RNA sequence: UUGCCGUUGCUAUGGC
């Protein structure tokens, strides 16, 4: 058996590279590194920091106060919040502005401040990659991004532009081109308490800035299809994922490396281990992330699986197939164009081009123990993450938010053990990089507001 | 007899048996990732060395820790940097195709005399190796 | 590297001139480098073949081979097979490099646009710029070949012609 | 059997599907029916992908006839939307195809899909 | 705009200092200016800019980055006892040359 | 794929070298060697001095074919059949067949010589 | 008041014949005998162009009906 | 509660 003589002979290589528990068992390298560790500064940025916040059941689920505040923005596209240690929260659309909320009052619908919209009037008059330093979007803002501190809001799109805009006036500060023609930025995300904004771009890029010194730090290469989503903590590691290469990349920024996490389901495998007694199968495209904490993450894919990654394994510790559901099938009305209902029946192939929904928005809160997953089904789902950390498992439902959920991310209130979120997820009726979206049922381009309570 | 501290016999060692096709088998079955760098950050002269080898990229971090721990920039020392890197690099660019190196495949070392079939271990007993089992 | 054995005969002198002409290559030492080396590594996968089924060489040696030759990218990812080693040949080896991957991404017209192109530093893999034409590119280093951001087919400054043209046209 | 008959299982789908994407990168792919059947009449095309769930079916079944008079592979992936999104445009298409190129950095892989769907028809 | 980073801070109370290592990160120009890497650290930091110092400088290949070696001192006093004579003559205040014999 | 014949596989045994051994470690790559009708006829009338000859190329590992003509004239058939088609390698040891190989393009010769096969018309065996 | 060395006396290419601007590079060279040999090998085979172009004009050349250019077997 | 437009509430919904 040579799969099981491999083992064993790296069984036997693993023993002699050992060869080549006592009351004292003390390491003089080990203690001396100790004692520089003790000797040492800057306790603060780098807390490799776990699950602290363990209250998934704890909270209320079913009877959160659900106001689908609808906006006359055609596809809204991204959200970004902001709490210092009043709240503002930013949305920004295809119809190229961004608009300025108030979110703090907290037991009623969010209130409009300002406006931002660019238009034809922005478009350079040069067709140059470098002198692209207009002050509005003209084309496609994708990504909006509040500071940690609340002096700036950044956003991006496919103009290949970086606007720094303040908070208190929304006015362009600062623009910084991406000085490529593909350079289309995709996800932003400060790291956490800091001025550091890490952005994807499509170039198979990682552009990472420092905003109050209006300076480029580092480019970071290494996906292999565009740079759908990205994810940072308080570390100055960070969490990208490429579209169609079907792995998520972790980046350690300063040492400029990174952790490669490939997928890997087959349904041969999968039909066989439900063959030892089923509409599951392969993947198409790794989307959305968010890092929970720094040692786990969690990766929203194109066949609806939510999957949560360790630091410490390749392959992912948990999956959930379906988590949205499967696709309505297309109407024999409107699939064959025959007479008979037997012929537009067999047009159908059965079960073969059911299709399941995608999660295109994934979040967890930081450090906590529930996340919250949004796609066109209609319904955001809730999440709790096990104490052990080696699965999740649905809380409930968020059921009032009727079309595509572009942008989930949640805003906290109360204090150590009694708390209060409000789950702002941005709603359109179009994917937020491309149309591709048929069947628009019912929806609205709003802003779904949850507040959910203990 | 008597006694004699032997350093020999208690240093780590792990070398002679640090074979590269048992190393890559355990990199292949190892699940957990293994930092690698963005992509271009690993190319040496524009291309005029090759990428960099593992070991080579093992040793640049190694240097590079030792250099920021203790404060210290090494040095241009005439024997050793004429020994070894213009000896490193010449077969670096004679087995080292792509950022891999294929110079083992072309060297007689056996694998299964040192590296494996474990000596301390070596169950000359039916019952030893029924225990070993079992 | 080394010569061949009978190094003048008409069908290696024919085979060098397509070899040369399709990829661009300036003489015999670059087929002759690569295929030394190609003959080392086919000589020793003959070796492993020669040996037997769960020797530890073969196991261990044969999958260390064949993975590293996918991670240059001679080798597809499904022929997982060591007799595809000794399929492997002198042109697998030489489509690899960074001219011929340039032309073939389309960045250049030909190899000899692409082979001043890599000398002029207009293409960065990754991060760095690589300016030499025979350079193995990989396969995770095959989609970030790109032109350089210091180079006017990027979206830099243009070159001392153009701006040299453009002040005598101001003037 | 259906009209859309030789669909392919969803292990193939991703392969099509990622080697349609490399292709609408290396501007090899010309997509949506129309022009399928103009590069298919024309003879510069390996295999062709028709989308098996659009709303009428026949709008690209016209195109089986046509790569069957000139043996050229066609292969049904399930999903119009997927493939809309791996040929890169904001809009679901529902016919591709890959046109022929021998200055192509990815002839292998088309060479090995060709191959696939070809021993599924 | 150059961009500064500091990592792996101690604290050396015995040489009355504080030491680091120095990313330096010049993206479109040529390198790290030391003098105005020396101003920018004695801002980033507390004042004491004849007391801030560095003197590694390594920039990678295709530029961008450099490391180098930060160690800032309070009391510009005992920064001049604790420096070393090559380091002042190329920063601060000290100059004496050797003799010339032989 | 590599057509022998007789005078070849007579200098392998008198020169020790297996067949396909002999002719992986000379080009470096997979073999499968031929060996036709008209080859096997000839082995077969060289007489009871030849048996060790006839039961080594007596072998599964060397594949055979099935020449369509009258008479065992190796020489003609080998011509023949490598003339029409150009993928094949000849195995031979005989000073007129050489020459009528390695006078017709295309076509590697492969002949025994010292104690291994050399290989000549074949522009790529490093 | 400096009587400066030429190019003759300097370089000292002392009686050459005419030679190549395309032999003054070792890669022109060999691009441009591939392209003669490439040119010739339209002449000794019929080299497969890439298919039809437009619309089917013709022959272009000519038809020889007494011609075969097949290989005949044995 | 918005680009219009409808039911509107004296606040929620649904068609482009
Ligand atoms: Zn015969």
């Amino acid at each position: 058996n040579p799969a099981d003589k491999r083992r064993r002979l790296a069984k036997q290589y693993l023993e002699n590279l050992k060869s080549e528990d006592e009351y004292n068992n003390f390491d003089a390298g080990d203690l001396d590194k100790d004692i520089i560790a003790s000797r040492l500064k800057e306790d603060v940025a780098e807390q490799q920091g776990r699950v602290f916040r363990y209250f998934g059941d704890k909270l209320l689920i079913s009877e959160a106060k659900q106001s689908f505040t609808r906006v006359g923005e055609n596809n809204l596209t991204c959200i970004s919040c902001f709490q210092p240690v009043r709240l503002f929260a930013y949305t920004v659309s295809k119809d190229l502005q961004l608009t300025k909320y108030d979110i703090t009052d907290f037991s009623k619908r969010p209130k409009k401040l300002k406006y931002a919209k660019g238009g034809a009037k922005y478009i350079p008059t040069s067709k140059h990659e470098y002198e692209n330093t207009t002050e509005g979007h003209y084309d496609e803002i994708l990504t909006v991004a509040a500071s940690p501190d609340g002096k700036y809001v950044v956003t991006g799109g496919r103009d290949r532009k970086l606007i720094v805009w303040s908070t208190e006036s929304l006015s362009p500060v600062k623009v910084i081109p991406t000085k490529d023609r593909r350079g289309e930025v995709l996800s932003l995300a400060f790291r956490k308490n800091s001025d550091q904004l890490y952005a994807s771009c499509a170039d198979f890029k990682i552009r990472t800035y420092s905003i109050n010194q209006f300076s480029q730090l580092e480019i970071l290469y290494g996906h292999h299809d565009i740079v759908e989503d990205i994810s940072a903590l308080a570390m100055e590691r960070c969490v990208t994922v490429g579209a169609r290469d079907r792995t998520a990349m972790l980046w350690k920024i300063p040492d400029e490396t990174r952790l490669t996490f490939r997928g890997g389901d087959e349904p041969q495998k999968l039909l066989r281990r439900w063959m030892k007694e089923p509409l599951f199968f392969c993947e198409g495209s790794i989307d959305v992330v968010s890092m929970v904490d720094d040692f786990h993450f969690i990766t929203g894919s194109d066949n609806g699986n939510i999957c949560l990654w360790s630091l410490a394994k390749k392959k992912p510790i948990f999956t959930e197939r379906i988590a949205h559901g499967i696709l309505p099938e297309p109407s024999f009305n409107d699939i064959s164009g025959e007479t008979d209902e037997e012929l537009r029946k067999r047009q159908l192939q059965g079960k073969k081009l059911l299709q399941p929904f995608w999660i295109t928005s994934l979040y967890a809160i930081p450090y906590s123990n529930v996340f919250i997953s949004g796609s066109w089904s209609g319904s955001l789902k809730v999440w709790k993450i096990s104490d052990n950390l080696r699965s999740f498992e649905l809380l409930g439902e968020l059921s009032g938010a009727k079309g595509v959920v572009t942008k989930i991310q949640v805003v906290e209130s109360g204090k150590h053990g009694k708390e209060k979120f409000r789950i702002l997820a941005s709603i359109a009726k179009e994917h937020r990089l491309g149309r591709w979206i048929a069947n628009v049922s019912g929806a609205r381009n709003g802003i779904y507001s949850a507040v959910i309570d203990q | 007899f008597e006694d004699r501290f032997d350093a020999r016999e208690h240093k780590d060692r792990s070398n002679k048996s640090r074979m590269q096709a048992m190393e890559e088998y355990i990199r292949e079955s190892s699940d957990q990732p293994d930092w690698s760098a963005s992509i271009g950050a690993d190319i040496v002269n524009h291309g005029r060395g090759g990428i960099k080898s593992l070991r080579d990229t093992e040793k640049e971090r190694r240097v590079t820790s030792f250099e920021e721990d203790n404060f210290t920039r090494l040095n241009i020392t005439n024997k050793a940097e004429k020994r070894k890197q213009k000896q490193r690099e010449r077969n670096a660019r004679m087995n080292v195709i792509g950022g891999e190196d294929f110079g083992i495949f072309s060297s007689k070392r056996k694998l299964e005399d040192s590296t494996s079939r474990r000596g301390a271990k070596k169950t000359r007993s039916a019952w030893d190796r029924a225990q070993r089992r079992l | 590297y080394s010569t061949p054995k009978r190094p003048y005969e008409s069908s290696r002198l024919d085979a060098e001139l397509k070899l040369a002409g399709e990829f661009g290559l300036k003489n015999k030492k670059e087929i002759y480098r690569i295929s030394f080396q190609l003959s080392k590594i086919r000589r020793a996968a003959r070796d492993l073949l020669t040996r037997d089924e769960k020797d530890p060489k073969r196991l261990f040696e044969g999958n260390a081979l064949i993975r590293r030759l996918v991670r240059v990218g001679v080798l597809s990812e499904d022929k997982k097979k060591l007799d595809y080693v000794l399929a492997l040949k002198v042109e697998d080896f030489l489509e690899r490099r960074l001219q011929t991957q340039v032309y073939k991404l389309g960045l250049a017209k030909s190899v000899h646009h692409a082979r001043v192109l890599i000398t002029q530093r207009h293409i960065a893999v990754g991060k760095q710029i690589v300016n030499i034409p025979s350079f193995m590119v990989r396969l995770d280093s095959e989609k970030h070949i790109d032109f350089a951001p210091t180079s006017p087919f990027g979206g830099a400054r243009p070159g001392r012609v153009a701006r040299r043209n453009a002040a005598r046209k101001a003037e | 059997n259906p009209k859309a008959f030789p669909l392919a299982d969803a292990a193939l789908t991703q392969q099509i599907l990622d080697v349609v994407q490399q292709a609408a990168n290396l501007r090899q792919l010309k997509k949506g029916a129309n022009e399928a059947t103009k590069t298919l009449n024309r003879g510069i095309s390996e295999f062709i992908i028709m989308a098996a769930d659009c709303e009428p079916i026949e709008i690209l079944l016209h195109l089986p006839l046509l790569c069957e008079d000139k043996n050229v592979p066609y292969v049904f992936v399930p999903s119009r939307v997927a493939l809309g999104r791996a040929c890169g445009v904001s809009r679901p298409v529902i016919a591709a195809s890959i046109t022929t190129n021998d200055a192509s950095a990815i002839k292998t892989q088309i060479y090995a899909v060709k191959d696939k769907i070809e021993t599924l028809l | 705009a150059v961009t500064i980073r500091t990592r792996k801070v101690i604290s050396n109370p015995l040489l009355a200092r504080k030491q680091f290592v120095v990313d330096v990160l010049h993206p479109n120009r040529a390198n790290v200016s030391k003098d105005e890497l020396r101003e920018k650290l004695a801002e980033v930091y507390k004042a004491e800019k004849d007391a801030v110092s560095v003197f590694g400088f390594r920039t990678q290949f295709g530029g961008g980055k450099s490391v180098g070696f930060g160690l800032v001192y309070n009391s510009v006093a005992e920064a001049k006892k604790f420096e070393p004579t090559y380091r002042l003559v190329r920063y601060g205040l000290a100059e004496k040359v050797e003799k010339a014999s032989r | 794929q590599v057509l022998i014949d007789t005078n070849f596989i007579n200098f392998s045994i008198q020169k020790k070298v297996d067949i396909v051994r002999g002719m992986m470690d000379c080009l470096l790559a997979k073999c499968n060697p031929l060996i036709t009708d008209c080859v096997m006829a000839e082995l077969e009338k060289l007489g009871p001095k030849y048996r060790i000859a006839l039961k080594l190329a007596r072998d599964p590992r060397i594949k055979r074919l099935s020449c369509s003509h009258k008479g065992t004239y190796a020489d003609d058939c080998l011509v023949h059949r490598v003339l029409q088609h150009k993928c094949y390698i000849v195995a031979t040891n005989d000073a007129g067949l050489k020459q009528r190989i390695r006078k017709i393009p295309g076509i590697p010769l492969m002949s025994v010589g010292g104690h291994a096969y050399v290989i000549e018309k074949l522009p790529d065996v490093f | 008041g400096k009587r400066a060395i030429n190019y003759q006396i300097l370089k000292n290419k002392g009686l050459t014949p005419k030679r190549n601007k395309d032999n003054r590079n070792s890669r022109v060279k060999k691009r441009k005998k591939y392209q003669k040999a490439q040119k010739k090998l339209k002449s000794v085979r019929a080299v497969y162009s890439g298919g039809q172009s437009g619309v089917y004009e013709g022959e272009k050349t000519g038809i020889k009906k007494g011609l075969t250019r097949s290989v005949k077997f044995k």
